[PDB]
């Protein structure tokens, strides 16, 4: 009666991540690359899908 | 019974940030702080700088 | 006449040639005062990387 429902609420903890967290690492997270982070330097292409 | 109770509580509490769609759905973008208007200016961007 | 004429464009051609100079270089000063930010801003996100 009590485990499956602690369950529930791990199936509660996921739901939030896929609905914001891989929205937002998404966003920033993986766009937290050390590739684009230089300055001065900003000659080198940035991952992009418009180049 | 108290801890089927509090496993509700911490599912119920996870459930209300998931319940954060509950805004206008018109452009959905800018994931912000919970009430972040006041420190959001409007800063220019690539081109309006 | 003309000696005294050069040296009274010379004079002030040279202060206003030391203002505007140390003018740009407190604008270079202010940027780098923008810049100080932008590296503790960097390390921050290193850091919380």
């Amino acid at each position: 009666k009590y485990l499956s429902q602690e369950e529930q609420s791990t199936a509660a903890l996921t739901l939030y991540t896929k609905k914001q967290f891989f929205q937002g690492i998404h966003e920033v997270v993986e766009s937290s690359n050390e590739d684009n982070f230089q300055l001065l330097d900003i000659q080198t292409p940035s991952i992009c899908d418009n180049q | 019974a108290a801890l089927e109770h509090l496993a509700a509580e911490r599912e119920a509490e996870i459930r209300s940030l998931c319940s954060g769609d509950g805004l206008g759905d018109t452009e959905i973008s800018r994931p912000q702080a919970p009430d972040q208007s006041d420190s959001s200016q409007t800063l220019p961007s690539m081109v309006h700088l | 006449l003309i000696l005294g004429l050069r040296r009274c464009c010379l004079w002030t051609e040279l202060k206003a040639l030391h203002d505007q100079s140390q003018e740009l270089q407190d604008a270079a000063g202010h940027r780098q005062l923008l810049l100080r930010e932008l590296q503790a801003k960097q390390q921050r996100i290193l850091h919380w990387r």
